[PDB]
């Protein structure tokens, strides 16, 4: 985060920090305290490891007089792959939005296994904005996420009341899951998506539906892109 | 079908009856004398509907 300081606001540059394995420096941290004789917060953590994180996380962030920026993406791994543990809940609480891996879909495929269900940015809507990137890329995010949502339901609805009684919109939906699943999400570890490829991607999958079926995408941007 | 189901009762009970009148008598002992087989099976089938 010091480097990243420097570059930034110093060198005029975004720099785009990755921080890994959070975990570890939150064990590493517990073994510092525990070293000065402090009593260990809820889970053996130091009580202070809000503070800390707050630290290392918000050194990231935009400022006025300079034309850098930091970006943040500090990964961490979940012991026993629970949310409700301390590392995670205060990384949910100091930083802005969340990307999940999930388990599930690392035994399904390959990479990355990223699930869009639980995972969301809060700052997306500044991202994704009209001069920048696309002018279509909130409302086919939103039409994804959404059908996707519908796709996991259908999925789950097969089973229980047979394939042939579910309706042209979960029949649909299921291909278009199997499609985002299979094609969409999964990436090469080498391969390279631009922005623009990504949206155009969706859009061929979003294509399978009837233009009235697509019900979060605004008229101009269906009439414009479909 | 229950509505379907009279208006063919009551049709198939006045074609017996012009059958009975035409025939001068009742032809129900006849039926029944002859009623060693039945003509007429229902084979039930296990149909999916929904789940």
């Amino acid at each position: 985060l010091t480097t990243a300081e420097y570059l930034a606001y110093q060198t005029e540059r975004h720099v785009l920090t990755i921080l890994t394995d959070m975990s570890s420096y939150a064990d590493a941290l517990r073994e510092v305290s525990a070293a000065r004789e402090e009593v260990p917060g809820r889970r053996g953590y130091p009580g202070y490891m809000y503070t800390d994180l707050s630290t290392i996380y918000e050194r990231a962030g935009r400022v006025e007089g300079r034309n850098g920026s930091i970006t943040q993406i500090p990964i961490l791994t979940m012991p026993n792959d629970d949310i409700t543990h301390p590392i995670p809940d205060l990384t949910g609480y100091i930083t802005e939005g969340q990307i999940f891996v999930d388990r599930q879909l690392h035994n399904k495929g390959i990479y990355p296994p990223i699930n869009v269900l639980p995972s969301l940015s809060r700052l997306m809507k500044s991202a994704i904005g009209e001069g920048m990137t696309r002018k279509d890329h909130g409302d086919v995010s939103n039409q994804l996420y959404a059908k996707y949502a519908i796709g996991k339901d259908a999925a789950a609805m097969k089973a229980v009341v047979g394939e042939e009684a579910l309706s042209i919109e979960d029949k649909l939906s299921l291909e278009f899951l199997e499609k985002f699943e299979k094609t969409f999400i999964t990436q090469g570890a080498y391969e390279d998506r631009t922005v623009f490829e990504s949206l155009d991607q969706a859009w061929s999958l979003l294509r399978i539906y009837p233009k009235e079926m697509l019900n979060r995408i605004s008229p101009k941007i269906l009439d414009e892109f479909y | 079908a229950k509505q379907k189901m009279g208006r063919v009762m009551q049709t198939a009970a006045f074609s017996l009856a012009e059958v009975s009148y035409a025939t001068g008598e009742n032809i129900g002992y006849q039926v029944q004398e002859s009623v060693s087989t039945a003509r007429f099976k229902v084979r039930a089938r296990q149909e999916n509907v929904s789940g």
